């Protein structure tokens, strides 16, 4: 093969052992097989190249080929993209992916490509945040008085505020003790985090609020992409989608196993009606639609 | 509206040192890469240097590296270009610019009006 291989490079914040890393490695292996060795992918994990914004910057300049980035994370640079991580806008992942393919999604992806040389190949489901507490939460009404810990993130703050709770920003490192001692009444995170940090050990209740649905977009530097042959483009396109279907199924399966596990562990799992939460988010939706000067959210919410 | 104003242009010696400055206003400074460009009379607008949002990383044109030094003060909303060992070919209008990312495939979003530097001996 005088033409040699093409060794692409992929950066990620996540570390060996994680689902993101295992999916990246599956992507490396898939590309190498489907190309018969002509496309290889080198992985750089654990933020060895910087954080996600540093890595996107290396994509913009063609110094790095592939990275992950949340759809909503684009709102830092394309303000309307933030609509997709306002709480309760995405109902489930299929809905988030519908937004990615919609006229709105497509307009965000054309701006990503034109302004910053980012070509979004796919969106992969990466889990939904849920709510633990020291008392059961069976409707939005139980949220009143609830000292809910959140990270110091705008949308996490907004979920707790507009649900009626008492937002309590606090460093992740303090959370477990604050729960154990009822300095705080609850917190919110994906289920794997709840398991890994043993928050279920000091929280008797889990509520399936489904308030924040996450993804990871797979993004390739446009400078790389233009350099590639059309067959190589197709192998990459297909492999990313194939690995994303497996990624998405892995996350969904693990969530279902974890809810089952929590129930079997004596965690009390509730399922509040969510239209009351979507309705309680309206003030923020129309504020967002105003500061953007255009009805974005309601269209997205309807998809 | 982010606005950028450049100061410090002079005429100066060949082999001389000159510090240019840029005052940025209008938005969270640290959300923006800051760049210096320059355009000489017969040539096209040309990249010179750029500095990342925190200053952790910087970028330089080949023609200027090792003797120019870009820096920023996120407390003062300033970016600076320390030019050492100037050379007649450095002569141009120098422009401050801002963007969310450093980019080579297009213009930065925002631009000052520029400051004239001339070096001759």
């Amino acid at each position: 093969g005088a033409m040699g291989a093409t060794t692409l490079k992929m950066g990620m914040q996540a570390s060996v052992g994680s689902v993101e890393y295992n999916s990246a490695k599956m992507l490396a292996d898939t590309l190498e097989e489907m190309s018969q060795g002509e496309i290889k992918l080198a992985l750089y994990p654990s933020a060895q190249l910087g954080d996600d914004r540093a890595m996107l910057q290396q994509l913009t300049l063609g110094d790095l080929d592939i990275t992950y980035a949340e759809f909503g994370r684009m709102g830092l640079w394309i303000p309307r993209a933030e609509a997709v991580m306002l709480p309760y806008v995405a109902k489930d992942f299929d809905h988030l992916r519908r937004m990615f393919e919609s006229d709105f999604g497509q307009g965000v992806r054309d701006e990503m490509l034109q302004k910053f040389n980012w070509r979004a190949l796919d969106t992969w489901y990466n889990g939904t945040r849920e709510t633990t507490s020291n008392r059961p939460l069976n409707s939005i009404e139980d949220f009143k008085g609830l000292k809910l810990r959140v990270p110091n993130a705008k949308q996490n703050l907004n979920y707790a505020k507009l649900s009626g709770a008492s937002p309590t920003p606090m460093s992740f490192s303090e959370v477990y003790l604050a729960l154990q001692t009822n300095a705080v009444d609850g917190q919110e995170n994906p289920l794997p985090t709840i398991k890994t940090m043993k928050f279920y050990e000091v929280q008797k209740n889990l509520a399936m609020t489904h308030h924040i649905v996450n993804d990871q977009m797979v993004i390739i530097s446009e400078s790389t992409w233009q350099k590639l042959s059309d067959t190589d483009k197709d192998i990459i396109q297909k492999a990313v989608q194939k690995v994303g279907d497996a990624h998405t199924q892995t996350v969904k399966t693990q969530e279902a196993e974890l809810v089952s596990f929590f129930k079997s562990e004596g965690i009390n799992v509730t399922y509040p009606d969510l239209e009351p939460f979507r309705e309680a988010m309206q003030p923020l939706y129309k504020e967002f639609d105003s500061n953007i000067g255009q009805p974005i959210v309601s269209k997205l919410a309807a998809m | 509206q982010v606005q950028l104003v450049e100061s410090g242009g002079r005429l100066v010696q060949t082999g001389g040192s000159l510090r240019l400055s840029c005052a940025a206003s209008g938005d969270t400074f640290s959300n923006y890469v800051m760049g210096w460009f320059r355009q000489a009379p017969g040539k096209e607008r040309e990249f010179v240097a750029a500095i990342s949002w925190t200053g952790a990383n910087s970028y330089y044109a080949d023609s200027v590296a090792g003797r120019f030094t870009i820096s920023r003060d996120n407390a003062k909303n300033t970016v600076a270009l320390q030019m050492n060992s100037l050379k007649p070919e450095d002569t141009a209008i120098y422009y401050c610019a801002a963007d969310h990312f450093h980019v080579t495939h297009r213009k930065y979003d925002y631009w000052g009006q520029g400051t004239q530097v001339t070096v001759s001996s």
